[PDB]
């Protein structure tokens, strides 16, 4: 309840963006930094508790790839963005 | 108990008309003391003090004509108590901060008369010594962390100092197994300083710390890189999306300064420039470029070829930053 | 989790300021929820405080899929 299920929430709010319609850059755009640097922040307050080793433990995967998703999910709407051909979006 | 009362009369005689007010040999030569260390264990090697704390087992080794007996073929280890009515050399460390010995469940030290008069005189002591790191090259860095033994009352014309068993004296070093720490090497010196009241002996026991970089390539370098690896996103945005291109170049601005912001409260007030500082003060500078980009973006539209200024730093961008890797690692590793 | 509602009285067409609204809103509370537990030990329970910080996290969390349940109802 202190790393794994904010890594788990945050994980999930940057996949919201892909429910929002391609056309909304700005919101789309803040979920993904919103939830990137949520993600690194989580990564640097989550090893403050145990001392400097340098190998990687098991929390340190479990962000990692929880770093991926939302690294990815921001990836994945540059994509889409790039693909956009028109402005505006669906009326009516 | 026949052999403990002959014990007991033996152990009295050497106590009796004991001076603990002078050294061995005293108005003659100097007495050669011998050490050898057993490192327990180094933690807290802490910059912001500039110290690290040292676990060992401290043996002193000197012969004491007084304290010789011969009817006893056996070895005669004694009660720690008796060492404060015997005459021991005045060490200190010059640069401890703040040290004792163990206390339970007693006093942790070790008197051992041998029939020839040595005495062996071992403490375990965690003793805080200072060590001036050069966080130039942090977290890149080889710190050498000594630990100076040295007489305090008595000149190079009372008391001698040598490692006794030479290479061998220091042992337990192999062992030591500090987090974020590697040490490479270990040295054993016998010095001679001379300060206004006279020449002293001086044994220092130098280590040659080497930092691991594993765990800064989580916290430090790679939080950065992905940073400004997410800044570039910013080129593949078309010109006029200016809320999303500014909001996704100040965000990465602004962490970026707050990264560097935070991990440097955590070290000391040190004036120059780390190599740490230069990779995030380097990263800063392509962020911030990648902002100013849009900029000049904006500036050249509202104020065909703006694409070509967007597609360029498409490319160039994570070119050049990589080239700055190649340097920055290249230099520093 | 009071100011998160006001996103309801915002115009459907306005991605960009409640989505700003309810991401700014659901990040808040798991810094005060990550904040104030950071002030106790390490302590593997949920405690009372625990229960109302994660029950409105919900809320919160909820108003923000509200709207993404209505982008998607219009557009989608
Ligand atoms: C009271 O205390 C004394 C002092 O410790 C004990 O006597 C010593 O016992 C040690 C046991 O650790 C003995 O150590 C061995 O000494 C051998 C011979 O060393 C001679 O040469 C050295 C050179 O400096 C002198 O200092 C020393 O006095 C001797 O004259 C060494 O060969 C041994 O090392 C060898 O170990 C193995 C097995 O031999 C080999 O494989 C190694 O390669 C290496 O060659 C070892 O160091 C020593 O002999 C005793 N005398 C000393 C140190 O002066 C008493 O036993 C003790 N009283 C008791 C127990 O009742
Ligand atoms: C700095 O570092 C030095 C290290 O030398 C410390 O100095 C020693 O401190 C200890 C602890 O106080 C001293 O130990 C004391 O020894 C006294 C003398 O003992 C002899 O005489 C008595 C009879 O008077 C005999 O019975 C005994 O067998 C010895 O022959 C004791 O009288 C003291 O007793 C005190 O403590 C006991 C604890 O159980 C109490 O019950 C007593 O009532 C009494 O309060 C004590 O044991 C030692 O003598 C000091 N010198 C040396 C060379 O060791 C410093 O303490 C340390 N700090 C500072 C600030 O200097
Ligand atoms: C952490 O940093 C400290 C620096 O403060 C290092 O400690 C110094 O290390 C150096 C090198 O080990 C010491 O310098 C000298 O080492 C000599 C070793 O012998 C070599 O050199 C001699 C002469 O050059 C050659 O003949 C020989 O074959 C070897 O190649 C000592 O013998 C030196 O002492 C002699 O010279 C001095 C100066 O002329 C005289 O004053 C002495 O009386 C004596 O005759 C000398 O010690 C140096 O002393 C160390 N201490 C310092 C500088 O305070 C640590 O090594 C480093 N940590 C690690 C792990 O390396
Ligand atoms: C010297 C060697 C030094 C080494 C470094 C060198 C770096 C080199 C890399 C330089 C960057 C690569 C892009 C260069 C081309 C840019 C222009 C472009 O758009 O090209 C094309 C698309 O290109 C793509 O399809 C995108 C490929 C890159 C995305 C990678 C995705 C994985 C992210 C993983 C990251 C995860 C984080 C990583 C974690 C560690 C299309 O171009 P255009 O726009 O359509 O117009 C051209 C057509 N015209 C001519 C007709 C007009
Ligand atoms: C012409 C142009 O491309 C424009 C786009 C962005 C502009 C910069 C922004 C930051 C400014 C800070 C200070 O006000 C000094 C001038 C300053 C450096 C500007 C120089 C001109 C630039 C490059
Ligand atoms: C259909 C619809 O309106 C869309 C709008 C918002 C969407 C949710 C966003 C969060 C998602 C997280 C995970 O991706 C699992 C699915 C997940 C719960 C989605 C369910 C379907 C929703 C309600
Ligand atoms: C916090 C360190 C994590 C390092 C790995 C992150 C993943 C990189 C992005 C992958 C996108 C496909
Ligand atoms: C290098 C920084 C990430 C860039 C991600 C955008 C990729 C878009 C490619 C679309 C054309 C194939
Ligand atoms: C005294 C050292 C000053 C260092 C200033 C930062 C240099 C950043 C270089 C970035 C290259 C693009
Ligand atoms: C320490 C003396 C001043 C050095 C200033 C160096 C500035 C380098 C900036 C490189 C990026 C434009
Ligand atoms: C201060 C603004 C920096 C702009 C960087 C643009 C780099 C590519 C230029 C190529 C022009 C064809
Ligand atoms: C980084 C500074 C670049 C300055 C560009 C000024 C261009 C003025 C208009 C002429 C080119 C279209
Ligand atoms: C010794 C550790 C080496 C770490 C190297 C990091 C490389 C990052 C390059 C990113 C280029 C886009
Ligand atoms: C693509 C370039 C990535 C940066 C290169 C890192 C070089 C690390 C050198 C390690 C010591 C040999
Ligand atoms: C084990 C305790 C679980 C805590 C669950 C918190 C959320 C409950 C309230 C939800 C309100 C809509
Ligand atoms: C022990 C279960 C913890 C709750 C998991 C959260 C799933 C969204
Ligand atoms: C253990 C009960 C959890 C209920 C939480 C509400 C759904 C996210
Ligand atoms: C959680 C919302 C599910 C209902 C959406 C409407 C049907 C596509």
């Amino acid at each position: 309840i202190q790393t794994y299920l904010p890594c788990i929430m945050t994980v999930i709010l940057s996949q919201v963006s892909f429910w929002l319609n391609r056309e909304s850059v700005p919101a789309r755009t803040v979920f993904g930094v919103t939830t990137v640097l949520t993600m690194t922040t989580l990564s640097i307050s989550a090893r403050n508790s145990l001392p400097k080793v340098a190998y990687a433990t098991a929390m340190d995967w479990f962000i990692a790839v929880c770093y991926a998703f939302v690294f990815s999910a921001l990836i994945e709407f540059a994509t889409v963005n790039y693909f956009t051909k028109r402005g505006y979006a669906w009326d009516g | 108990p026949s052999n403990m009362s002959l014990v007991k009369e033996t152990v009295d005689r050497l106590l009796k008309g004991y001076d603990i007010r002078l050294r061995p040999d005293f108005g003659g030569p100097p007495v050669a003391v011998g050490m050898n260390i057993d490192i327990a264990s180094i933690d807290m090697v802490s910059e912001v003090n500039m110290d690290y704390t040292l676990t060992m087992y401290f043996q002193q080794a000197w012969r004491d004509k007084r304290l010789s007996y011969n009817v006893i073929p056996l070895n005669l280890t004694l009660d720690n108590r008796v060492a404060d009515q015997l005459w021991v050399p005045d060490t200190y460390f010059l640069n401890d901060k703040k040290s004792f010995v163990h206390g339970v469940t007693v006093k942790n030290r070790m008197i051992r008369l041998h029939p020839d008069g040595t005495v062996l005189y071992g403490l375990r002591i965690t003793t805080t010594a200072a060590c001036m790191m050069d966080l130039r090259r942090y977290p890149l860095d080889e710190q050498n962390c000594t630990l100076e033994i040295e007489s305090y009352g008595y000149t190079t014309d009372d008391i001698e100092f040598y490692w006794r068993g030479d290479d061998n004296a220091v042992t337990g070093v192999t062992k030591i197994e500090l987090p974020q720490f590697s040490i490479v090497d270990y040295k054993l010196i016998t010095k001679k300083v001379v300060f206004s009241t006279g020449s002293y002996p001086r044994l220092s026991l130098s280590f040659k710390l080497k930092r691991n970089i594993g765990y800064f390539i989580l916290q430090t370098y790679m939080p950065s890189i992905l940073i400004t690896i997410l800044s570039w996103v910013s080129f593949w945005i078309n010109y006029d999306a200016s809320a999303a291109r500014v909001a996704l170049g100040i965000t990465t601005v602004l962490t970026m300064t707050t990264i560097n912001t935070h991990l440097r409260e955590t070290l000391p007030k040190i004036p120059y420039v780390k190599a740490i500082d230069m990779y995030l003060m380097g990263c800063f500078v392509f962020v911030f470029m990648a902002l100013l980009e849009y900029a000049l973006v904006n500036y050249i539209f509202f104020g065909t070829d703006v694409n070509a200024i967007d597609r360029w730093s498409r490319i160039f961008f994570p070119v050049v930053f990589s080239f700055f890797n190649i340097v920055y690692w290249l230099y520093y590793v």
